[PDB]
C-alpha cells in the first residue's frame, strides 16, 4: 500500500490523506484550546503551576494548529483537491506531484511545531511573531525558530496547492465547461488560490526578514540597528487577513453548495456570487491596516482604512442575503449539511456584526487586544471554518468515502457543537467590553464568572467532537449496516411533490454537479470518457 | 550521440518503475538512498539531546 | 520486421508505433521525428486535421424524446453528461449519467439521452 | 369565473422583508432606549451633582 | 482513425503520471534541512555537517525529479499541447510568486526609507547609509545581464530557425556569461564596503541581494540543463517548453536586476 | 424572460398534450406547479386529461393535492374544487381528502 | 497502475479486514492527537 | 474605574473619550441590533414555513430589482453609521491646547512615569516604576493584580497628554476608564491626550504580549483634586 | 386484464406491511394494479385507489422523512443527557484540579467593596464584587 499512498499521484487519495492530517492536528489543536480554558476557568494559575510561559506557548500553538493545520489543509487541501479534479470533470489534478509533495510537507511541518513546543524553552509569543517579543533577547532558544519553519512548510504548502489548484482549473475544464458556467465551489478555491498566490509571498518575506535578525545579526526590525517592528506588522498583517478571508472563501463556496441542493432550488445569481466572491477576495488586500489602528497611524490613513474595512461588508452582506433568497421559497430538508449551513448563516452573521462594530478607528480605541477581538474573531473564524467543515464532510462524505453516518447522532453532534460555542464565545464579548486584555494566564477576580462559563463551553465543544469521532468508527464500520437499515437518510434530494416513487427510483440522484453521480466510493481514474457537458 | 529513438524505445519497452529505466540510472540512485537515509535518520537522533537541554560540545 | 512509425493516421496499430526516425546530425529535431507517444499522436493529428481529444459541447438543438433519444458516443459503458434544455441556457445545468443498458432522462427538459459504445474489448 | 392567483411569494416576501424591519427596529429601540438612555440619564445626574458640590 | 484503435489510447490530453517518491523524499529532505539548521544555528549541532548533508539530498532528490520529468516529457511523451499550456501557466505563477517576494522587500525598504524621522533643515536626505562609491560594479553587471537577454532571445529565434550552431553557441554564450556575473557578484560581496548590520538600508540591500544570488544561481542551473538537453537533441524546433521557461526567467530577472539597481543607486541615494 | 399567465397557460397546454408516458406527465407537473402562481383551471383539466391518458390514477390525485398545497386560501381552493366538479366526476378521481377518514 | 477499488480501499487503513479489534487504533490514532498537548504540557513542566 | 463583575458593559467613563466613544458605540450597535434581528427573523421564518414547502420554488432566479436594493441598502447604512465614527475620530486626534504632560515608559513587565514638568531636589525631574503587588504582599482590601506599589497620581481636569514608549518589548498603555488604549514600541513614542472629570481609582494592565511577566502589569491611575495634587507632588 | 376484483388480504392495509414484503410481491401488486389502472377510474375499488396511493405518493422508501416518527425524542434526550454530563465532567475536573485563589473570599470581597467605596469609584455603575460564596 506504499505505493498507492506514499508515492501518491491520483487526487483523491491525496485528498483523503489530507482530511486525516486535518483531524489529527485539529484534535490536537482542540486539547490546546481545552487546557487554555482550563487554566483560564478560574483567577490563577491552578492547573498549570505558574508558568506562564506554558500559556503562551499553548495560546501560539492552539493558534497555528487551528489555523494552518486544520482549516487550511482541510478547506483547501482534502475538499479542494477531491472535487477541483471532480467537479469540473478533470481526470486528476495537473501537476500531481507537486500536490503530493504539498500534502506530505505538511506534516513535516507539525513535526517541527511539535518540536518547538517540545524543545528547550517554548515559543512564546503567539501566532503574530511579533519582535522583539522574537528577538534573541526577549526569546533565546530554537523554538521560535522552529516553529517559524514551521509556518514556512505551511506556506510552501499552500502555495503549492493554490499554483496547482490555479492551474488545473485553468486548463483541465472538460468539454462544456467554459469559466460562466463553472460550479460555485470551483469558483471558491480558484478565488482562494489566487489570493493565496498574491499573498503568500509576503509572509514568506516577512519570517525570512525575522528569521535574519534573530540568527544572523542583521537590523530589519531590532531598534538597536535602526529597525522597527512596524515593518513586521505591516508585513504580517498584510499577509494576516488576506488569510483569514483565505480561509472564509471555500466556507462561503461549500455552504452555497449545501444550500442550493437542500433548499432544491438554484443559487440567487451564481454570477452575483462570484463577484462578490471576487471582491471580498481583491478587497481583503487593501484593508490590511485595520489590525493596528492602536499603533499611531495617522487621521487620513486610519479614516481611509475604516472606510475601506467597513465596505468590505457590502460583498458579504450581497453573499448573506442571496443566502437567504436561495433558502427562501424551496424545501429545506432538514438533514445535518442543512442544519450546520443554517446556523453558520445566523452566528456568522453574529460574528460579522460584532466586527463591524470592531472596525471603526474611533471605536477600536478600547477594543484591540480585548475579548472583543477574541469573541469577533472566534466567532467567525470558528464558526466559518468548523461549521463550514462539517457542512462538508456530512454533505460529501457518503459520495466520497461510501458509508453512511448515523443521522441521529449527526443532529446531535450538531446541536451539541452549536450550543456549546454559542455559550462559549458569547461571553468572551462581555470580557472586551469591559476590559479583559488578551493573552493572559491569570486576570482580574471579576472577570471569574464569565471565564467559568466559557470553560463550561470549551467541554461542550469537546463532547460535541468527541461524538464526532465516534459517528466516525460508526460510518466506518456500520455504513453498508446503516445504507440498509433506517438509520441514515440515503437519498439526499427528496422526491419533488408530484414525483412517483418509481420514477424517483429510476432518476435518484438530481444535483447541480458531478461528483453526486459518481459511484459511492468513486473509481480510481473515473471520466475514461471525457465528461461532455451543453 | 542522438540517442533520444532508442531512449524512446528502451522506456516505452520496460516493466520497471519509471525512475529505474534507462541504465546509467541505479548508480545514480543507490547511492542516492543510502545518503538519505542516514540524511533522515540522523537529526532524528539529535532531538532527545536537545529537549535534555545538552548543547554541543566544544565550541 | 520492425514495426512501423505510422505516416499517417489510419495506419497505427498499438503505441509501439509512435517512434519516428530522428534528426541527422546538423539541424535541429523537427517535431514530426522526435515527438513519440500521445505527443505524437496528437501531432499526426494536429497535421491531417483530425482533432483527438474532441472537445465538442453537448449538442442541445432538439429535445431529445424517447422515441428520437440523442444518442452519445462513449468509450466506456457510463458517460456523465451535463443538459441545459432545449437551448444552450435553458434550465439549470443537471447532470445524467446514461449508461449501456438503461437511457437517461432529464426530469427537466425531458431529454433522453442513450449510450452508444464504441466499446470493442 | 376564478381571478387568476399571480404573485403570492412577491407579496409574502416584501411583507416578510418589511415584517424583518419592524422587529429589528423593535428590538433595537428596546436596546437604545433602554439601556443608552438609562446609562446617559444616570451619567448627567452624578455630574450634575458633582457640579452642584462643586458650586 | 478506426474506433478500436482509439480506444488503445489515452482519451484526453492530461498526463496521468505513475507513481512516483520524489514528493515524500523532497518531504523528508526538507524536513531534515530545515531541522537541522535550526539545530545548528542555536548551538546544538556544532560541526555543520548536517545541513550540508540534508541540503546535498535535497538538490539530489530535486535533480531526480527534473530528470524523471525530462524523460517524461522527451522519451515517454505524454507532454500533449493541453500540458504544454498547463506547465506554462504553472511556471508564470510561480514567477510572479518570487516578483512578489521582491517586491515585498522593496516595499519593506520604501516603508523605511521613504518616511524615516525628518530631518527639517537640509532635504535630499540620506543622513546614515552604505558607503561610497556602489557604482561601476553594477555598470558591468547591467550590462552583461542586458548582453545576457539579447544573446538569449538570438539563440531562441536560432531554434526556431532551425541553425542548430548558432544556437547551442549562443547558449554557451549566455551560461558562461551569466555565471561570470554570478561569480562577480559574489566577488563584489567579498571585496564590499561595508557589512550587514550598517542599517537597515544594508540590511534589505545584502538580503535582497543574496536572494538575487540564490536565483540566479537558479537561472544558471536552468541554463545548464537546457544547454544539456539541446547538446543530446532533446530540444526540438517546435516542442521546447525548457526554453521558454529559461527565457521567460531570464528576462524576469533582468527587470528586477534593473529594478533594484537604478532604486538602489540613482532614484534611493 | 417574463411572461404573463395567458402564455403560460398555452405552453402549458401543449406540453400537457404532448407529454406521453408516466414520466413526462409527472415532469411537466413539476415544472407547471414550480411558479409563483397556480395554474389555470383550463391547464388542470388538462393535466387530468394527460392522466387519464397514460393510464394512472395516483398523479391525478397528486394534481388535486399539489392544487390544495399551492393555493393560498381555502375558499379558493373549493372555488377550484367546484369549478373543476365535471372532469372529476367524470374520469372518477377520488379527492386525498375523501380517500383517507381521519 | 492500476488500484483496486472497492468500498473499503479508498482509505489507508484496513478496517474490516483485521487481526485485532479496529475500534482500538481508530481511538488511539485521535487519542494520540489529543494527547500530544498533553505530554508537552508534561515534559514542559517537567523542565 | 474597577472592572464590575458580571459585566456586560464598559465601565464607568471619566473623560470626554470615553462617554464619545460609547454613545458611538451605542449608535452602532441601535444599527445593527436592527440588521441582526432583521436576520434572525428572517432565518426564523424562513425555515419555520418551508421546512414544510413541498413545492420547490425553484424558477426564482434572477431578481434584479432586490438585487440593487441589496446593492444598495448596505451602502446607505454604511454612510449612516460611517457618518459619526469619521466626526468623532476627527474630534479625538488632536491635542487641543494642553496644559501638562507626562511621560510613561514600560520596561520590561514593569512601568516607570516620568512627570515631564515638575522637579524633584534641584533641577531634577521625578520619577517611578509601578511594579505589581505580589500575591504574599497584599492586605485585606486590595485586590489581586491590579494593585502596584506606587499609584500613579494624576491632577483632575486639565488636558493631560500622555507620551508612552517602550523600553525592550512593544507594550500597552491601557486604561479603558481613560478611553486610552496606546502601542509602545521602542522605536518612537506615541502621544495621546485626556481629561479626567472625577476623582478616581482607574485601573489598566499591559493589553499587548510581553512574555510571561503580561497579566502582571498593572496601570493604577488616581485623578485626585489639584490641592491634593500638589500635596503629593511635594511630599513625593 | 383483471378479474372482478383484488382481494382485500393483499390490496388493504399495505401501509403497515409494504416495507416488509419481498420484491416479487412487491412488483406482482404493482403489475396487477397498473394492469387495474386501465379501466375508468369510476370502477376501482376504494382499497385498490388507496394501494396505489400509497404506491405513488406514500411516505415509505425514498419518501421516508430524515427522523422516522420518534426521533426528535432522541435528539432531545441525547443533547439533554449531553449538556448534563459535560457539566459533570467539568464539574469534576473543577473539583479534581488546581487549588483556587486566595482572594475570592467573602469578607475579602467586602473589604475590596470598602476600599472601592472610600475612592468612589464606579458612580452610577455596579463597583459591588461580592460575586462568591
Ligand atoms: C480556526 C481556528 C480556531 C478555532 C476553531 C479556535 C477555537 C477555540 N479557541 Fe482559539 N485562537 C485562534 C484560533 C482558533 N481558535 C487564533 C488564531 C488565536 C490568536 C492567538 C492570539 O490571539 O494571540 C486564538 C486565541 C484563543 C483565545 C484568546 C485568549 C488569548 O488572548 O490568548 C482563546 C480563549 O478562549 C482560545 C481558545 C479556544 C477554544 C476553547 C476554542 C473552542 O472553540 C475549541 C472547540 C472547537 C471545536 C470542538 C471544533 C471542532 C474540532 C475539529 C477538529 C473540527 C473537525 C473538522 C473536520 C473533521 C472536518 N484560542
Ligand atoms: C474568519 C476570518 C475573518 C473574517 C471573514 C473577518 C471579517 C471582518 N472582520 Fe475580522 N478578524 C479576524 C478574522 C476575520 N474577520 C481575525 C483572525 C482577527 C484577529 C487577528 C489577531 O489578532 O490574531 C480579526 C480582527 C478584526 C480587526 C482588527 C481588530 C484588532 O485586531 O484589534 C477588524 C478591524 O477592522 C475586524 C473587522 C472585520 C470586519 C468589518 C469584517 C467583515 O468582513 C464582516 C462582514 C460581515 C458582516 C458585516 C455581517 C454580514 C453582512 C450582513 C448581514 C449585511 C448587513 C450588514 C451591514 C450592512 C453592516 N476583525
Ligand atoms: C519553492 C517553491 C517551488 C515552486 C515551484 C513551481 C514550479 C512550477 C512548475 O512548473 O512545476 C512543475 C514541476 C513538476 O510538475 P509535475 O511533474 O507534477 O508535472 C506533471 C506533468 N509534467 O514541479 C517542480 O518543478 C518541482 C518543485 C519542487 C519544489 C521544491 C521546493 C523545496 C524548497
Ligand atoms: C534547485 C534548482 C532548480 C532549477 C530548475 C531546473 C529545471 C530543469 C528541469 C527541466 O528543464 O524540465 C523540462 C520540462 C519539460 O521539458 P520540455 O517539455 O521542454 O521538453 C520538450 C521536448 N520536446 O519543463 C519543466 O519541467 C518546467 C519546469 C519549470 C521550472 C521549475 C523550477 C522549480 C524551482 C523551485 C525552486
Ligand atoms: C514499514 C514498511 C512500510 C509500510 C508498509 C505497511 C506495513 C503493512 C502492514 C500494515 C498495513 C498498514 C495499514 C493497517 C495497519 C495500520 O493501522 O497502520 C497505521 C496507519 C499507517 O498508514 P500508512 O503507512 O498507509 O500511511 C498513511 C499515513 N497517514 O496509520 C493510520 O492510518 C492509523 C489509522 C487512523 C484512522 C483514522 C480514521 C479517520 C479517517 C477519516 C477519513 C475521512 C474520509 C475522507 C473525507 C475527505
Ligand atoms: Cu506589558 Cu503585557
Ligand atoms: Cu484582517
Ligand atoms: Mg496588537
Ligand atoms: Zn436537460
Amino acid at each position: 500500500m506504499v505505493q498507492r499512498w506514499l508515492y501518491s499521484t491520483n487526487a483523491k487519495d491525496i485528498a483523503v490523506l489530507y482530511f486525516m492530517l486535518a483531524i489529527f492536528s485539529g484534535m490536537a489543536g482542540t486539547a490546546m484550546s481545552l487546557i487554555i480554558r482550563l487554566e483560564l476557568a478560574a483567577p490563577g494559575s491552578q492547573y498549570l503551576h505558574g508558568n506562564s510561559q506554558l500559556f503562551n506557548v499553548l495560546v501560539v500553538g492552539h493558534a497555528v494548529l487551528m489555523i494552518f493545520f486544520l482549516v487550511m489543509p482541510a478547506l483547501i487541501g482534502g475538499f479542494g483537491n477531491y472535487l477541483l479534479p471532480l467537479m469540473i470533470g478533470a481526470t486528476d489534478t495537473a501537476f500531481p506531484r507537486i500536490n503530493n509533495i504539498a500534502f506530505w510537507v505538511l506534516p513535516m511541518g507539525l513535526v517541527c511545531l511539535v518540536t518547538s513546543t517540545l524543545v528547550e524553552s517554548g515559543a512564546g509569543t503567539g501566532w503574530t511573531v511579533y519582535p522583539p517579543l522574537s528577538s534573541i533577547q526577549a526569546h533565546s532558544g530554537p523554538s521560535v525558530d522552529l516553529a517559524i519553519f514551521a509556518l514556512h512548510l505551511t506556506s510552501i504548502s499552500s502555495l503549492l496547492g493554490a499554483i496547482n489548484f490555479i492551474v488545473t482549473t485553468l486548463n483541465m475544464r472538460t468539454n462544456g465547461m467554459t469559466m460562466h458556467k463553472l460550479p460555485l465551489f470551483v469558483w471558491s478555491i480558484f478565488i482562494t488560490a489566487f489570493l493565496l498566490l498574491l499573498s503568500l509571498p509576503v509572509l514568506s518575506a516577512g519570517i525570512t526578514m525575522l528569521l535574519l535578525d534573530r540568527n544572523f545579526n542583521t537590523s530589519f526590525f531590532e531598534v538597536s540597528g535602526g529597525g522597527d517592528p512596524i515593518l513586521y506588522e505591516h508585513l504580517f498583517w498584510f499577509f494576516g487577513h488576506p488569510e483569514v478571508y483565505i480561509l472564509i472563501i471555500p466556507g462561503f463556496g461549500i455552504i452555497s453548495h449545501v444550500v442550493s441542493t437542500y433548499s432544491k432550488k438554484p443559487v440567487f445569481g451564481e454570477i452575483s456570487m462570484v463577484y462578490a466572491m471576487a471582491s471580498i477576495g481583491l478587497l481583503g488586500f487593501l484593508v490590511w491596516s485595520h489590525h493596528m489602528y492602536i499603533v499611531g497611524l495617522d487621521a487620513d490613513t486610519r479614516a481611509y482604512f475604516t472606510s475601506a474595512t467597513m465596505i468590505i461588508a457590502i460583498p458579504t452582506g450581497i453573499k448573506i442575503f442571496s443566502w437567504l433568497a436561495t433558502i427562501h421559497g424551496g424545501s429545506i430538508r432538514l438533514a445535518t449539511p442543512m442544519l450546520y449551513a443554517i446556523a453558520f448563516l445566523f452566528l456568522f452573521t453574529m460574528g460579522g456584526l460584532t466586527g463591524v462594530a470592531l472596525a471603526n478607528a474611533s471605536l477600536d480605541v478600547a477594543f484591540h487586544d480585548t475579548y472583543y477581538v477574541v469573541g469577533h474573531f472566534h466567532y467567525v473564524l470558528s464558526m466559518g471554518a468548523i461549521f463550514s467543515l462539517f457542512a462538508g464532510y456530512y454533505y460529501w462524505s457518503p459520495q466520497i468515502l461510501g458509508l453512511n453516518y448515523n443521522e441521529k447522532l449527526a443532529q446531535i453532534q450538531f446541536w451539541l457543537i452549536f450550543i456549546g460555542a454559542n455559550v462559549i464565545f458569547f461571553p468572551m464579548h462581555f470580557l472586551g467590553i469591559n476590559g479583559m486584555p488578551r493573552r493572559i494566564p491569570d486576570y482580574p477576580d471579576a472577570f471569574a464568572g464569565w471565564n467559568y462559563v466559557a470553560s463550561i463551553g470549551s467541554f461542550i465543544a469537546t463532547l460535541s467532537l468527541f461524538l464526532f469521532i465516534y459517528i466516525l468508527y460508526d460510518q466506518l464500520v456500520n455504513g453498508l449496516n446503516n445504507k440498509v437499515n433506517n438509520k441514515s437518510v440515503i437519498y439526499n434530494k427528496a422526491p419533488d411533490f408530484v414525483e412517483s416513487n418509481t420514477i424517483f427510483n429510476l432518476n435518484t440522484v438530481k444535483s447541480s454537479s458531478i461528483e453526486f453521480l459518481l459511484t459511492s466510493p468513486p473509481a480510481v481514474h473515473s471520466f475514461n470518457t471525457p465528461a461532455v457537458q451543453s | 550521440a542522438n540517442k533520444v529513438i532508442q531512449l524512446q524505445k528502451i522506456f516505452q519497452s520496460s516493466t520497471k518503475p519509471l525512475w529505474w529505466r534507462h541504465p546509467r540510472s541505479a548508480l545514480y540512485l543507490y547511492p542516492f538512498y543510502a545518503i538519505f537515509a542516514v540524511a533522515v535518520v540522523t537529526p532524528l537522533l539529535y532531538i532527545p539531546n536537545a529537549i535534555r537541554g545538552i548543547k554541543a560540545k566544544k565550541a | 520486421p520492425v514495426v512501423k512509425t505510422a505516416q499517417n493516421l489510419a495506419e497505427v496499430n498499438g503505441p509501439e508505433t509512435l517512434i519516428g526516425p530522428g534528426a541527422k546530425e546538423g539541424t535541429v529535431p523537427t517535431d514530426l521525428d522526435q515527438e513519440t507517444g500521445l505527443a505524437r499522436l496528437e501531432l499526426l493529428g494536429k497535421l491531417e486535421g483530425i482533432d483527438v481529444f474532441d472537445t465538442k459541447p453537448l449538442d442541445s438543438s432538439r429535445k431529445g424524446t424517447m422515441k428520437d433519444p440523442i444518442i452519445i458516443e462513449s468509450y466506456d459503458d457510463y458517460r456523465y453528461v451535463g443538459c441545459t434544455g432545449s437551448p444552450a441556457g435553458s434550465h439549470t445545468i443537471m447532470w445524467l449519467k446514461p449508461t449501456v443498458n438503461e437511457v437517461a432522462r432529464c426530469w427537466e427538459c425531458g431529454s433522453v439521452y442513450k449510450l452508444n459504445p464504441v466499446g470493442v474489448p | 369565473t376564478i381571478a387568476p392567483i399571480t404573485g403570492t411569494i412577491k407579496r409574502r416576501v416584501i411583507m416578510d422583508i418589511v415584517l424583518g424591519f419592524s422587529l429589528g427596529g423593535v428590538m433595537a429601540s428596546y436596546w437604545w432606549w433602554g439601556f443608552h438612555m438609562d446609562k446617559i440619564n444616570k451619567r448627567e445626574k452624578f455630574y450634575a451633582e458633582l457640579a452642584e458640590r462643586k458650586k | 482513425m478506426t474506433h478500436l484503435e482509439r480506444s488503445r489510447h489515452q482519451q484526453h490530453p492530461f498526463h496521468m503520471v505513475m507513481p512516483s517518491p520524489w514528493p515524500i523524499v523532497v518531504s523528508f529532505a526538507l524536513l531534515s534541512l530545515a531541522l537541522s539548521t535550526a539545530l545548528t544555528m542555536h548551538g546544538y549541532i556544532g560541526n555543520m555537517n548536517m545541513v550540508y548533508l540534508a541540503l546535498f539530498v535535497l538538490l539530489t532528490s530535486s535533480i531526480l525529479w527534473f530528470r524523471d520529468i525530462v524523460a517524461e516529457a522527451t522519451y515517454l511523451g505524454d507532454h500533449t499541447m493541453a500540458v504544454r499550456k498547463g506547465i506554462n501557466l504553472g511556471f508564470l505563477m510561480f514567477v510572479l510568486s518570487e516578483v512578489l517576494i521582491f517586491a515585498g522587500l522593496f516595499w519593506a525598504y520604501f516603508h523605511s526609507a521613504m518616511s524615516p524621522d525628518v530631518t527639517l533643515g537640509a532635504c535630499w536626505p540620506p543622513v546614515g547609509i552604505e558607503a561610497v562609491q556602489p557604482t561601476e560594479l553594477p555598470l558591468l553587471n547591467t550590462i552583461i545581464l542586458l548582453s545576457s537577454g539579447a544573446t538569449v532571445t538570438y539563440s531562441h529565434h536560432a531554434l526556431i530557425a532551425g541553425n542548430r550552431n548558432k544556437a547551442l553557441s549562443g547558449l554557451l554564450i549566455t551560461f558562461w556569461l551569466i555565471v561570470i556575473f554570478v561569480t562577480c557578484q559574489y566577488i563584489e560581496y567579498t571585496n564590499a564596503a561595508f557589512t550587514i548590520s550598517d542599517g537597515v538600508y544594508g540590511s534589505v540591500f545584502y538580503a535582497g541581494t543574496g536572494l538575487h544570488f540564490l536565483h540566479m544561481v537558479m537561472l544558471a542551473a536552468m541554463l545548464g540543463v537546457n544547454y544539456w538537453r539541446m547538446r543530446n537533441y532533446h530540444l526540438t524546433a517546435g516542442h521546447h517548453v525548457g526554453y521558454e521557461t529559461t527565457i521567460i526567467y531570464t528576462h524576469v530577472l533582468d527587470v528586477i536586476w534593473l529594478f533594484l539597481y537604478v532604486v538602489f543607486y540613482w532614484w534611493g541615494v | 424572460d417574463e411572461e404573463t399567465f395567458e402564455e403560460f397557460t398555452a405552453r402549458y397546454e401543449k406540453e400537457f398534450d404532448e407529454a406521453y408516458d408516466l414520466f413526462e406527465v409527472q415532469r411537466v407537473l413539476n415544472n407547471c406547479f414550480s411558479y409563483d402562481l397556480v395554474p389555470a383551471p383550463a391547464v388542470i383539466e388538462k393535466a387530468l386529461r394527460a392522466a387519464r391518458r397514460v393510464n394512472d390514477l395516483p398523479t391525478a390525485i397528486r394534481v388535486f393535492e399539489a392544487l390544495k398545497y399551492k393555493v393560498e386560501n381555502e375558499d379558493q381552493y373549493k372555488a377550484y374544487l367546484d369549478e373543476l366538479k365535471d372532469v372529476r366526476q367524470e374520469l372518477g378521481v377520488p379527492l386525498k381528502e375523501e380517500l383517507f377518514p381521519s | 497502475v492500476h488500484f483496486k477499488d472497492g468500498v473499503y480501499e479508498n482509505i489507508p487503513f484496513k478496517v474490516k479486514g483485521r487481526k485485532t479489534p479496529y475500534a482500538l487504533s481508530h481511538f488511539g490514532f485521535f487519542a494520540i492527537g489529543f494527547a500530544v498537548p498533553f505530554v508537552a504540557c508534561y515534559v514542559q513542566l517537567k523542565k | 474605574d474597577v472592572p464590575t463583575p458580571y459585566a456586560c458593559y464598559f465601565q464607568d467613563s471619566a473623560t470626554p473619550n470615553q462617554e464619545g466613544i460609547l454613545e458611538l458605540h451605542d449608535n452602532i450597535m441601535f444599527y445593527l441590533l436592527v440588521i441582526l434581528g432583521l436576520v434572525s427573523w428572517m432565518l426564523y421564518t424562513i425555515v419555520m414555513t418551508y421546512s414544510k414547502n413541498p413545492i420547490a420554488y425553484k424558477y426564482i432566479k434572477h431578481g434584479q430589482t432586490i438585487e440593487v436594493i441589496w446593492t444598495i441598502f448596505p451602502a446607505v447604512i454604511l454612510l449612516i453609521i460611517a457618518f459619526p465614527s469619521f466626526i468623532l475620530l476627527y474630534l479625538c486626534d488632536e491635542v487641543i491646547s494642553p496644559a501638562m504632560t507626562i511621560k510613561a515608559i514600560g520596561y520590561q513587565w514593569y512601568w516607570k512615569y516620568e512627570y515631564s514638568d515638575f522637579i524633584n531636589d534641584s533641577g531634577e525631574t521625578v520619577e517611578f516604576e509601578s511594579y505589581v503587588i505580589p500575591d504574599e504582599l497584599l492586605e485585606e482590601g486590595q485586590l489581586r493584580l491590579l494593585d502596584t506599589d506606587t499609584s500613579m497620581v494624576v491632577p483632575v481636569d486639565t488636558h493631560i497628554r500622555f507620551v508612552v514608549t517602550a523600553a525592550d518589548v512593544i507594550h500597552d498603555f491601557a486604561i479603558p476608564s481613560l478611553g486610552i488604549k496606546v502601542d509602545a514600541t521602542p522605536g518612537r513614542l506615541n502621544q495621546v491626550s485626556a481629561l479626567i472629570q472625577r476623582e478616581g481609582v482607574f485601573y489598566g494592565a499591559c493589553s499587548e504580549l510581553c512574555g510571561t511577566g503580561h497579566a502582571n502589569m498593572p496601570i493604577k491611575i488616581e485623578a485626585v483634586s489639584l490641592p491634593k495634587f500638589l500635596e503629593w507632588l511635594n511630599e513625593q | 386484464a383483471q378479474t372482478h376484483a383484488l382481494s382485500n388480504a393483499a390490496v388493504m392495509d399495505l401501509q403497515s406491511r409494504w416495507e416488509n414484503m419481498p420484491s416479487t410481491e412487491q412488483q406482482d401488486i404493482v403489475s396487477k394494479l397498473s394492469e387495474r389502472q386501465k379501466l375508468p377510474w369510476a370502477q376501482l375499488t376504494e382499497p385498490e385507489k388507496q394501494a396505489v396511493w400509497y404506491i405513488s405518493y406514500g411516505e415509505w422508501g425514498p419518501r421516508r422523512p430524515v427522523l422516522n416518527k420518534g426521533d426528535s425524542s432522541f435528539i432531545a434526550k441525547g443533547v439533554a443527557a449531553g449538556l448534563l454530563f459535560s457539566v459533570g465532567l467539568f464539574a469534576v475536573v473543577r473539583m479534581a484540579g488546581g487549588q483556587d485563589a486566595k482572594t475570592m473570599n467573602k469578607e475579602w470581597q467586602l473589604k475590596s467593596d470598602e476600599y472601592l467605596k472610600s475612592k468612589n469609584a464606579n458612580p452610577w455603575g455596579g463597583y459591588s464584587q461580592v460575586q462568591s460564596k
